[PDB]
């Protein structure tokens, strides 16, 4: 998270460090993620920062997308296992929209617009569907 | 009578005591002028500080050269043209001074008035960069030729060190001429110089069968007279030769000589590993005993180096991934030499356990490098030992832990290894499935 | 496509399918 804050500070400064520096930062992200898992929202912030400062290396984008997706699927699996354990022991339109938005924000830790723009960026970079 | 005072000043000038640029310039100019009137014993005494200064301040070297021009009409000037080439840094030196030194060296070679030792000291460092004037070697192709038929046993290394200075010299027929002259003096041996000859000629892959037969003919003499460095260089050059030239009985004496070398640099260990790897297959069945006995103490030496601290030449704090990967890869390819059913020489598997536990104690940082030694994974897995496959499993698991993206061919090869050795880890399974 | 990152992959691999789509005679030999 300190490295994420460093990248955000550099993005605010509108100054682009060398490419090898950002590659080293991404490799440190990869190494340090085991001891302390990186959140989905900081991963999104780092993804936006790295994309804005012209970091061509696709490996960091792959790693950040993996970090987002692992958290999303872990949360989904957690809710599904809670439901399975429970079953083993055993305007309305506006309200439904609000409940769906709350559920999506709880699962993905991100607003739907930012998730969709992440998907659009991945599509532009040629990732598989 | 100025030798003690000048040597004391040379020792003292290494530290940054003089705080003036002009003082430094004048001291460098005086040293360059006075290096022409000292013996070879004090040569390094001039070279070591100047080189450091040349490493510290390569820019002032241009002004020093302007103050002290090079003249090829005096023998004493040879050291002047020999030290500076060593003094100038290999990669952090400007182009102008290098080109000027190249022109001065070409003029000195055209003069032919200098001393052969001066030619050695000059060219052995002029061949470090070789960035400009590609005709040098071609011009050198004549400089050696005039001395091709006159170099004695103690003068052949002088010409050969020059002959191996440039890549453009890898196709020089003067190497063949030197081989013919070695044939002329085949029986006449110099144990201190034959090692230098072998160390010079190993760079070029050229093979002259008759000369190698001549060198291995008198291995009885080389059992005592030849030193350890000469022994290892001669053994490498001999095994590198063709199958017809290699004498199976003669190469045994060199191997017996190299036994019990005690303190050996890791570079010569790698050289011995390559030497064992470069033995023709038909000769291996008759020399399994030699490979095994070399194996026995090679394992002990590499284990000692792994335990030895980096300061004394070990790998306790080793960080060069590209170096450890090559060292261990050569070590395990040396294991690949032996037959699968053949029982491994004793106390070698102890060195294997030392290698694997050392490579497992540092796992995150090794993979953290820009080019992690993923290519060492097959080398580990080609060995029929539980520990090797376990270490490969651990390496692939760590790689999964970082979630490093893999090329599809590497994914397929890792899956093939997974199927081949029937590993039962799950995190590796999930990551490999995702990557595929 | 940037996601390829200079990796031809299976389309540029050595597989038998890719090696079976040319008629050179294999005379010179790799």
């Amino acid at each position: 998270h300190e490295l994420v804050r460093v990248l955000t500070a550099f993005a605010r400064a509108k100054i682009v460090p060398p490419k090898r520096f950002l590659a080293l930062l991404g490799r440190r992200f990869a190494v340090l993620n085991k001891r302390k898992k990186l959140g989905s929202l900081p991963s999104y912030r780092a993804f936006v920062n790295l994309y804005k400062m012209g970091h061509d290396q696709m490996n960091t984008f792959r790693f950040l997308a993996d970090c987002i997706l692992e958290t999303i699927d872990s949360n989904i699996k957690a809710e599904k296992k809670r439901l399975r354990l429970a079953q083993l022991q055993s305007d309305p339109h506006l309200l439904q929209n609000l409940r769906a938005r709350e559920r999506f924000k709880r699962l993905t830790e991100l607003k739907p617009s930012m998730f969709t723009k992440l998907l659009l960026v991945l599509a532009r970079f040629g990732a598989p569907h | 009578m100025l030798l003690p005072t000048l040597e004391r000043l040379l020792e003292r000038c290494g530290r940054p005591i003089f705080s003036n640029v002009e003082d430094v310039r004048m001291v460098m100019a005086s040293l360059l002028d006075i290096s022409a009137y000292v013996d070879r014993a004090s040569t390094k005494v001039i070279a070591k500080p100047l080189r450091r200064f040349c490493h510290k301040d390569p820019d002032t070297v241009a002004s020093v050269m302007e103050a002290v021009p090079i003249d090829a009409a005096e023998p004493t000037h040879g050291r002047r043209a020999a030290m500076l080439l060593r003094c100038l840094p290999k990669h952090s030196c400007d182009e102008v001074i290098w080109e000027r030194a190249v022109a001065a060296t070409l003029a000195g070679l055209k003069s032919r008035k200098w001393d052969l030792h001066d030619y050695r000291v000059a060219m052995a460092h002029a061949g470090r960069g070789g960035r400009h004037a590609p005709a040098l070697a071609a011009a050198a192709e004549e400089f050696v030729s005039s001395s091709a038929r006159t170099a004695s046993q103690s003068e052949l290394p002088a010409l050969l060190v020059i002959l191996t200075s440039l890549p453009e010299l890898k196709r020089s027929p003067c190497l063949q001429v030197a081989a013919d002259r070695i044939v002329q003096l085949s029986e006449i041996l110099s144990p201190a110089a034959i090692g230098q000859i072998c160390a010079s000629v190993n760079k070029v892959s050229f093979r002259h069968t008759a000369m190698a037969i001549a060198l291995q003919e008198e291995a009885i003499r080389f059992a005592e007279e030849s030193d350890l460095f000469s022994a290892v260089q001669l053994f490498s050059f001999i095994c590198q030769q063709e199958k017809e030239a290699i004498s199976p009985d003669a190469v045994k004496c060199l191997a017996e000589r190299v036994i019990e070398g005690k303190d050996l640099d890791q570079e010569t260990v790698s050289v011995l590993c390559r030497a064992l790897r470069s033995i023709p297959r038909p000769h291996r069945p008759e020399l399994l005993r030699e490979i095994g006995e070399m194996m026995e103490f090679l394992g002990g030496e590499v284990k000692e180096l792994l335990e030895l601290p980096v300061a004394k030449g070990g790998l306790k704090g080793d960080v060069s991934a590209g170096d450890i990967q090559s060292f261990i890869s050569k070590f395990l390819s040396l294991d690949g030499l032996l037959p699968a059913d053949h029982d491994r020489p004793g106390t070698y598997m102890a060195a294997i356990v030392a290698c694997v536990d050392y490579i497992t104690e540092r796992l995150e940082d090794i993979v953290s490098d820009e080019n992690p030694p993923f290519s060492i994974i097959p080398h580990l897995l080609n060995i029929n030992m539980e520990e090797t496959r376990r270490c490969g499993q651990a390496i692939i698991r760590e790689a999964a832990e970082q979630g490093i993206h893999f090329p599809t061919l590497q994914v397929f090869r890792f899956l093939l290894a997974l199927g081949d050795h029937n590993m039962r880890d799950q995190r590796v399974y999930r990551h490999l499935r995702n990557e595929f | 496509n940037p996601w390829n990152d200079g990796d031809a992959g299976w389309r540029g691999a050595a597989t038998g399918a890719r090696a079976n789509r040319g008629r050179g005679g294999f005379r010179r030999g790799r």
